[PDB]
């Protein structure tokens, strides 16, 4: 096409996509990890896991306002990568890094596995 | 904007 | 803080949003301008337009899932600007210029009514 | 990746 292009729109989007996060604005599920509850948008959630994109394109969990996690799922990695969903930015330390791979794994993001994955083989 |  | 940014990630979670759009999966709003509809995410709406912003931030327009806009607003020139939402793309052309402009500042989105001006300024 |  003859299409123009605003660079930082996509940027943008997401910085007011996490304010509504933050004011629990237009969010419509609820995130159970171990006690910790994390409300979100799913299409947020979907967007950035493949794991939320399977279960909210299900015909029943679709319409499911709760859902639990396995239990074996850290809640402050889920937290870490929630934040990471809303922002582009990873909280990645020492302590954390195997909680977090170990999370993007079971939430399918194949892009923070990757950088779990080498930031782990070098050291 | 830029031509993308 | 200490963390590491992945510079395509709010790219690729518009890219999802609009492909979740196209398939018409999680949309809660259909825009209606004159005698055409248009289904959307409130949150991306919102994320995109102060019109929008305003209208879902209120306390009784929030749970509404039909929107009519003003009989000014031209269909074309909504299309053009929802696509924008999704894409970051601007379909901006000598003939819907004046449509698209008139559109974008009734919806409150800054960005494009500058460019729009400044299209015009040049011709 | 990148430092931001
Ligand atoms: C694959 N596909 C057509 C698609 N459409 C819409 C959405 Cl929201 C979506 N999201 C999604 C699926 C798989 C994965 C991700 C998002 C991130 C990832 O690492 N894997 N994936
Ligand atoms: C202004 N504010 C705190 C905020 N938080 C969340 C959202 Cl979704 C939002 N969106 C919005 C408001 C005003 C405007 C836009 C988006 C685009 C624009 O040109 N004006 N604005
Ligand atoms: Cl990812
Ligand atoms: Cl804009």
């Amino acid at each position: 096409d003859s299409c123009i292009q605003f660079t930082r729109h996509a940027s943008d989007v997401l910085l007011n996509l996490n304010r509504l996060r933050s004011r629990d604005i237009l969010t419509d599920v609820v995130i159970v990890v171990s006690r910790e509850q994390f409300r979100a948008h799913k299409t947020v959630l979907m967007a950035c896991s493949g794991l939320f994109y399977s279960i909210f394109t299900d015909q029943l969990k679709c319409n499911l306002s709760v859902i639990n996690l396995d239990p074996e799922i850290n809640p402050e990695g889920f937290c870490i990568l929630l934040d990471f969903m809303y922002t582009s930015r990873l909280n990645l330390r020492e302590g954390n890094i195997m909680a977090v791979m170990a999370t993007a794994m079971y939430l399918q993001m194949e892009h923070v596995v990757d950088t779990c994955r080498k930031f782990i083989k070098a050291s | 904007w830029v031509i993308p």
